[PDB]
């Protein structure tokens, strides 16, 4: 099924005639489109106040990333490598051998942050929700090497935002 | 219904502590609404809430004057925010933290801070793990 | 998604607690899924016109 | 089988494979194999002299008007002594139907430019010499199209390495954009996943 | 569990320090080091061992399906305790 | 109508790729050793082309 | 026979006389590259490396693959007339920003594992 | 001393004035410049920041670079670069134009914008969002506000 | 030879060459080659500057991620100084004006700094001091600019006996102050020469010559204490190498004799410019002396250079001086002067 768009015929009669010299000679239709944008001009703007208020986002946003740990304190992450071998970026690099507890704990981990795409896979592939993606997206620096973190700069980011990253896993969990 | 216009403009000008609030709060956000107090931060930042505004106007925070260690009187950032109120702020969740706390643990900073690139305070990477292959150190004493 | 874990991943509640969901997810997600020997060429009426995989 | 499985059409297998018995049967001098597989695609696998009379008679006969070219593109397979695997996929409004042309050629002898058959085959050639380097003959402006003015090599060969040969960074001394030899501060991380047990049974191969 | 290397340069959790010799440490000068004070191994050696009336334990991290995959633990072995190899948790049959 | 070349076949001047990665390669062909871990003997079927090892050092950042 | 289609020469003379014409070609263009892109090198600078490049295949004895080759370099010399080439790609002939890699073996070692 | 107070006080005017009048070049590559055009959009409005696009190099301030850029591309960037009168700045927008991103490894990528280029400011994301380019905006806005062109030519 | 500090790869961008280097003065002109040089074989770059950060940008292109890295640093401050010289092995000395500042004359720049940049890098056991002098340094100069090169490069030597002495000839590139100079000097109608520039002999070299130069003393290991003499291979008298810079510049030449007295008045009056001076007394007494010759000196050829001739890289100087007519003209169009070569 279909209709087409362009094809009407008009009118040859004296009332569609003169209608259509007048709106050649008087500029009706240019007149609408000035109505319409005057209309525009007494509505309420749609911009925000920015940075006092911000767009709205979602408990499923992938922001930036953090390494979580459980209630104890102790590390989430076992060095299993699946982000690692998931990641389409290859931005996570790993190293790891027993701690001094005998503990399979990493002693590198580091995400390259201008060879992310921010997918989401590497938390998708986590077993243990070690790896996040967090709320926070204004994370902006002046050199090239401060988006090269390391193992400490995450767990950092996740003892930072825990808070705000543990609500959103909340929200979110059962969908996954 | 111009009197009526004009009078909301007065009382937004009176709802900020008066003139100079009002001038206050013009210069520091280039806005003047007044909106129900939702809560503060332990840095000062103080978040405001009118439901009748449409979808991203409903929500804001005024910003301290005085964070960690540098003067925001005019120098703001989104950074500033806590995550706690950056959950609420961002409609992410319909609860301030003020009724809904989050959960506490003991790793988590008890102080926020906010974005620190230009500053001493920045982030240097460096390699994490130890050397990898050992070399040989000779005797310190004479071989003859 | 198709309930079929060879292909498409199990829940996170199953994987945590079944050993086969476990097998699975770390499976599909270091490996992948095998796909039969063969050639498609797969079209649909994107928004721009004919968009096609070979 | 059910829910969890793709379900079967028998009767768009059996037109497709009577048309390409139809197809056969009317150029026997170039056709060489003709296939229908599972998900109902028919491909024809053809001489290379061939390439223009069988495009015509799929463009012009009554009973294919296969106006349509959607796609022209070349597979590179190593391991053969024509390395490169040349694909037509046209399409048939008539008919509401779609066909696959496939030929071969090695990195030396030329195959004839389908212009003259279908126009929009033109850009589609010059991507092939650009990305495999297959030559086509009597093409009208055939150049490079996707690669860097002065590129050496066809990336899309198998033998091609992933991040090529030089790269490019801006130099003050010259004050201009130069080119030298790759060196990556992190060189990619080569992954071997193929399972060491066999998956499909159905395409297990004779064991030699 | 922080500590500092013999040149002031703290030492991490995993135990890296640049050597006195190292000019690498001139990425440091008029800037930080990025160093996490919250050491797990402290952390998880400061949790009591759980008193368990039963051969074989379950541990699943806590939380249902937001800890780790649920592994069972035996506690045969009363010489030393069950631990967990995801979280680290400790494990023990009464005795004494 | 043909030709008739006499010449084995050469298509190095063709190919883009620097002398140095020509003359001074050296490429094994083989059949990949079955991994001991396993006992599968599916990756021990066809036949395999790689090159010889270069040099791998240090990165001065991020090791 | 060995049974093998030809692209455009029949045997070596035809090869031999298009690898002249583009040669040809390419001699009388580099004084309007020299001027057109306005390059700090001389035109006899120019003509060499043209001769360079040239002699960088002598040792070809196969018509297909020197018809190959001379359809190259006029897709190349195309790029240089129509200025589609930038000045960083007529350039990049030159290998100017490139320390010269030594050939005997002593340096070779001392550098480092590179045969 | 008065020189330093007049040399302070001039700083701080050209600063305002430079800072607070950013006019950004029309250049975009890929999927990054259609966020950058949500940013334009009314919802965020950067006109109401005093940053205004212009097609014209010679009456732009900065360069966004959104997108990944090639290796065909890398000269057309640097000659659009250099025809831009002083001061000028470079923003580096998502993650090809940080470092590659996922097209790093290709053979006809660069391996991240500066290389060819000096880069102020680095707005990570795949693409960061319109908020998160607006968060650089203003803090190239600040990096501006630090700048201390007279004092420095009043040590001299 | 500290593992970290072993050579590695194959030479370029991403590869580690074993220098880790100070450079003081890396932002003015023969800093830039000379940064673009150690970052181009993977070195590690320490850049002490002044200057507003801006002025530092063009520097940021020249190495690998985290191999360049910019700290401040103050010249009458030693603390800055072994701070930016702690884990270097070479340091590297290109500090100077041609010009006196009301914070820093010629003893300021040329003497102070270099001792004290000298004596830090001794106690801080740096291995390498690279120190630039000039080929006219002379105690008894009529110029200040040379006396204070000559006292600061004897200062040099006693505070670091091991110190490498590099003495240039009126460097000419892209950024110079030497072929820009002249070539700028047709805004005032008539060239003004002493002596119409017939007594006086210029022996330039190229900055890229220079450059290559400081890198191979780097790498060269009998280059330690020695004073290298780095020279062009023509030498030519001022007039005919002014004739020729106007020539290739495609500008008129109109040369005229200025008697000593009024071109050192006209110096002078263009030295009261709180700006960079468009000329100096010094400059005047610099242009019109006659370069040394100091053949027990070892050049350019003992570092394994050949020296670029002017007639070779003049047009990438001059062609920006050309009106539109011009500037599609050859190199080899504009007949190369005549040379005084012994
Ligand atoms: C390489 O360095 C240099 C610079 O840096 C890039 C300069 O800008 C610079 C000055 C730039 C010139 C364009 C200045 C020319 C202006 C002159 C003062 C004009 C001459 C006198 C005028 C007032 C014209 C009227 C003549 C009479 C009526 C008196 C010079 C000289 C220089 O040498
Ligand atoms: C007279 C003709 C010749 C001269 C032409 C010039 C005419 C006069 C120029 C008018 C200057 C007015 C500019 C002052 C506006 C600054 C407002 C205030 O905000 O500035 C703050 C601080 O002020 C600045 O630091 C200094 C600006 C003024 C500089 C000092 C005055 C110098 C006047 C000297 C005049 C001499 C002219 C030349 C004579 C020949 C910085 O705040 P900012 O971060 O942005 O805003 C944050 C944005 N938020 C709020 C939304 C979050
Ligand atoms: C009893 C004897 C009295 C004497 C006779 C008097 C009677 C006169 C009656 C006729 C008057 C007509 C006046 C109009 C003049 C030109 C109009 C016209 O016909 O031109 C239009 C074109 O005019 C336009 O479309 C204008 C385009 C640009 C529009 C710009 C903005 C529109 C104007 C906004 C409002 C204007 C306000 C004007 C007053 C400002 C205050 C001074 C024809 O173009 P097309 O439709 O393409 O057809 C051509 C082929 N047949
Ligand atoms: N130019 C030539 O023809 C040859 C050069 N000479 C010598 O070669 C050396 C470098 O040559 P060139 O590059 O041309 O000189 P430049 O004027 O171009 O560079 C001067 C450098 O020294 C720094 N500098 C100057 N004064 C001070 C100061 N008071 N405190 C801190 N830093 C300062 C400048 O920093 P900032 O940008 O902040 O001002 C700048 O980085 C110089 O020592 C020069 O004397 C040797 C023979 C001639
Ligand atoms: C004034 C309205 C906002 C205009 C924003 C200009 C953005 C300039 C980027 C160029 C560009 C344009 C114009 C564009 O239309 C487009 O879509 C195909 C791009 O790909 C993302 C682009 O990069
Ligand atoms: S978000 Fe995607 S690209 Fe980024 S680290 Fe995780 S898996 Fe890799
Ligand atoms: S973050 Fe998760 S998936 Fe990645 S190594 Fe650690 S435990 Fe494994
Ligand atoms: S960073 Fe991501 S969104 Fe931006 S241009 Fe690259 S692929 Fe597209
Ligand atoms: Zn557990």
């Amino acid at each position: 099924t279909y209709k087409f768009v362009n094809m009407r015929e008009p009118s040859m009669d004296m009332k569609s005639v003169t209608d259509r010299a007048a709106q050649t000679l008087l500029w009706t239709e240019l007149v609408r489109g000035l109505g319409m944008t005057l209309s525009y001009l007494f509505r309420e703007p749609a911009t925000i106040n920015y940075p006092f208020e911000k767009g709205p986002l979602s408990p499923r946003f992938r922001g930036e990333h953090a390494l979580r740990r459980y209630p104890s304190g102790e590390e989430r992450c076992i060095a299993c490598k699946l982000c690692e071998a998931v990641c389409p970026a290859q931005a996570i690099t790993i190293e790891a051998e027993p701690r001094a507890d005998g503990s399979r704990r990493t002693t590198r981990y580091d995400i390259d942050m201008t060879k992310c795409i921010y997918c989401g896979f590497c938390q998708e592939a986590c077993p243990v929700d070690a790896i996040v993606e967090g709320p926070n997206f204004e994370f902006s620096t002046e050199t090239h090497e401060e988006l090269l973190y390391n193992k400490e700069k995450l767990l950092n980011n996740g003892d930072k935002w825990e808070a705000e990253i543990a609500a959103n896993i909340q929200a979110d969990y059962l969908y996954r | 219904e111009l009197v009526q216009v004009l009078r909301r403009g007065l009382q937004q000008v009176s709802g900020h502590g008066g003139l100079r609030g009002y001038l206050r709060v013009l210069f520091r956000a280039n806005d003047v609404r007044v909106g129900t107090l939702v809560g503060e931060d332990k840095y000062g930042n103080k978040y405001y809430e009118d439901n009748k505004q449409f979808f991203g106007r409903h929500r804001w925070v005024i910003y301290t004057t005085e964070m960690n260690g540098r003067d925001t009187f005019w120098d703001v950032d989104g950074s500033m925010v806590p995550p706690e109120w950056h959950r609420w702020l961002h409609c992410m969740t319909d609860d301030p933290p003020t009724t809904k706390p989050p959960t506490a643990r003991k790793y988590i900073w008890t102080n926020h801070k906010f974005n620190v690139s230009g500053t001493p305070q920045q982030y240097v990477p460096y390699s994490t793990t130890r050397k990898k292959i050992q070399e040989w150190v000779p005797p310190s004493t004479p071989y003859k | 998604k198709v309930d079929d874990a060879k292909v498409s991943p199990p829940k996170r509640a199953e994987m945590k607690t079944s050993m086969e969901s476990l097998i699975h997810h770390f499976k599909l997600y270091t490996e992948g899924y095998q796909v039969p020997p063969g050639a498609t060429y797969t079209a649909i009426e994107a928004p721009k016109g004919e968009f096609g995989v070979y | 089988t059910r829910p969890t499985i793709r379900p079967r059409n028998d009767v768009v297998h059996k037109q497709l494979s009577a048309f390409g018995q139809y197809v056969a049967e009317i150029l026997p001098k170039y056709v060489q194999q003709v296939q229908v597989s599972c998900f109902n695609e028919l491909e024809i696998f053809i001489h290379p002299d061939g390439v223009i009379p069988v495009l015509t008679f799929l463009r012009d006969h009554t009973n294919a008007q296969f106006k349509s070219l959607a796609d022209l593109t070349a597979v590179d397979v190593p391991t053969r002594q024509n390395r490169f695997e040349i694909v037509y996929n046209l399409l048939s409004l008539r008919f509401n139907s779609r066909i696959r042309v496939k030929t071969y050629t090695d990195e030396l002898t030329p195959i004839e430019s389908s212009v003259t058959v279908y126009k929009a085959a033109n850009w589609y050639e010059r991507e092939i010499w650009d990305m495999f380097g297959v030559f086509f003959a009597n093409h009208p402006d055939l150049r490079r199209i996707l690669t860097d003015y002065g590129f050496e090599g066809h990336p899309f060969r198998k033998d091609f390495p992933l991040s090529g040969y030089v790269e490019l960074r801006y130099d003050d001394e010259v004050k201009r954009v130069v080119a030298e030899p790759v060196e990556l501060a992190q060189e990619f991380r080569k992954f071997d996943l193929n399972s060491p047990w066999e998956a499909f049974p159905a395409y297990r191969q004779p064991p030699e | 569990g922080v500590r500092t290397s013999p040149t002031g340069e703290k030492v991490t959790h995993t135990g890296q320090a640049y050597d006195d010799g190292d000019y690498r440490r001139v990425r440091f000068s008029d800037r930080q080091k990025e160093v996490n004070e919250n050491f797990a191994i402290d952390l998880i050696a400061e949790q009591p061992v759980s008193e368990v009336g039963s051969r074989v334990i379950s541990c699943d991290g806590g939380g249902g399906a937001l800890g780790h995959p649920r592994v069972y633990i035996n506690l045969d072995k009363e010489t030393k305790t069950g631990t967990c190899g995801y979280c680290g948790l400790q494990f023990r049959q009464p005795h004494h | 109508q043909l030709i008739a070349v006499d010449e084995k076949l050469d298509i190095t001047t063709l190919t883009g790729v620097p002398e140095e990665h020509i003359k001074t390669r050296k490429v094994r062909i083989f059949v990949p050793a079955r991994n001991n871990m396993q006992s599968g003997v599916n990756n021990t079927k066809k036949w395999k082309m790689e090159f010889d090892t270069r040099e791998r050092w240090e990165n001065p950042l991020m090791g | 026979g060995t049974s093998v289609k030809p692209i455009f020469s029949r045997d070596m003379n035809e090869a031999k006389r298009r690898v002249r014409e583009l040669y040809r070609a390419w001699y009388r263009e580099v004084p309007n590259t020299v001027h057109l892109f306005q390059l700090d090198i001389s035109v006899k600078q120019g003509r060499d490396k043209v001769r360079e490049m040239f002699m960088k295949n002598a040792h070809v004895t196969d018509p297909r693959v020197v018809d190959l080759l001379v359809i190259k370099g006029k897709m190349e010399l195309e790029e240089t007339i129509n200025v589609w080439k930038q000045r960083t790609h007529i350039m990049r002939f030159f290998h100017e920003t490139e320390a010269p890699r030594p050939t005997d073996f002593l340096s070779k070692f001392y550098v480092g594992h590179d045969p | 001393s008065r020189g330093e107070y007049v040399v302070a006080k001039l700083d701080d005017l050209v600063n305002w004035a430079r800072r607070s009048s950013l006019w950004p070049m029309t250049f975009g590559l890929a999927c990054c410049a259609v966020e950058m055009m949500h940013m334009a959009a009314p919802r965020y409005d950067m006109d109401r920041f005093g940053v205004v696009f212009r097609a014209s190099p010679r009456q732009s301030d900065v360069m966004i670079v959104a997108g990944t850029l090639t290796n065909k591309m890398a000269p057309a960037l640097r000659k659009v670069y250099d025809q831009m009168p002083e001061p000028r700045y470079v923003v580096s927008m998502g993650s090809c134009a940080n470092g590659g991103g996922y097209y790093h490894y290709s053979y006809s990528v660069v391996r991240g914008c500066d290389r060819i280029v000096p880069v102020d400011i680095y707005v990570p994301g795949c693409p960061p969002t319109a908020e998160a380019l607006l968060y650089g905006i203003l803090q190239l806005q600040r990096k501006i506000k630090r700048e201390k062109r007279l004092r420095i030519w009043y040590r001299r | 030879l500290h593992h970290a500090l072993i050579p590695h790869g194959k030479g370029g961008r991403s590869s580690v060459s074993g220098i880790v280097a100070t450079v003081f003065g890396a932002t003015g002109f023969l800093g830039r080659y000379v940064v673009n040089h150690l970052g181009r074989m993977g070195s590690q770059v320490i850049v002490p500057y002044r200057c507003e950060p801006y002025d530092t940008m063009h520097l940021r292109p020249m190495g690998d991620l985290g191999q360049i890295i910019f700290m401040e640093w103050n010249g009458k401050d030693k603390d800055s100084i072994r701070k930016v010289v702690e884990h270097s092995n070479v340091v590297i000395n290109l500090v100077g004006r041609e010009w006196e500042t009301k914070n820093f004359d010629f003893e300021d720049v040329f003497v102070k700094i270099p001792h004290a940049i000298a004596q830090v890098s001794k106690e801080a056991g740096v291995e390498k001091l690279i120190h630039i002098s000039h080929l006219n340094a002379d105690i008894k100069s009529p110029s200040r600019y040379l006396r204070s090169k000559a006292v600061g490069e004897k200062e040099v030597r006693a505070a670091f006996p091991e110190a490498t002495i590099i003495k240039p000839s009126d460097i000419f590139g892209r950024e110079d102050r030497f072929l820009n100079y002249f070539a700028s000097m047709r805004w005032f109608g008539g060239v003004p020469l002493i002596s119409l520039g017939k007594e006086t002999v210029k022996q330039p070299v190229y900055i890229v010559d220079v450059s290559k130069g400081i890198i191979n003393a780097i790498k060269d290991p009998d280059a330690k204490g020695k004073t290298f003499a780095f020279v062009g291979p023509n030498r030519y008298l001022l007039f005919d190498l002014v004739q020729y810079i106007f020539a290739v510049a495609y500008r008129p030449f109109l040369p005229y004799p200025l008697p000593h007295f009024a071109y050192r008045w006209v110096g002078r009056l263009f030295e009261v410019s709180p700006f960079e001076p468009w000329t100096t007394r010094d400059k005047v007494e610099r242009v019109h002396m006659s370069d040394m010759t100091l053949p027990h000196l070892p050049g350019l050829e003992d570092l394994g250079i050949q020296a670029t001739p002017l007639e070779l890289k003049a047009i990438e100087v001059l062609r920006r001086h050309r009106t539109y007519r011009w500037l599609t003209s050859e190199m080899e169009d504009v007949k190369p002067a005549k040379t005084v070569n012994i």
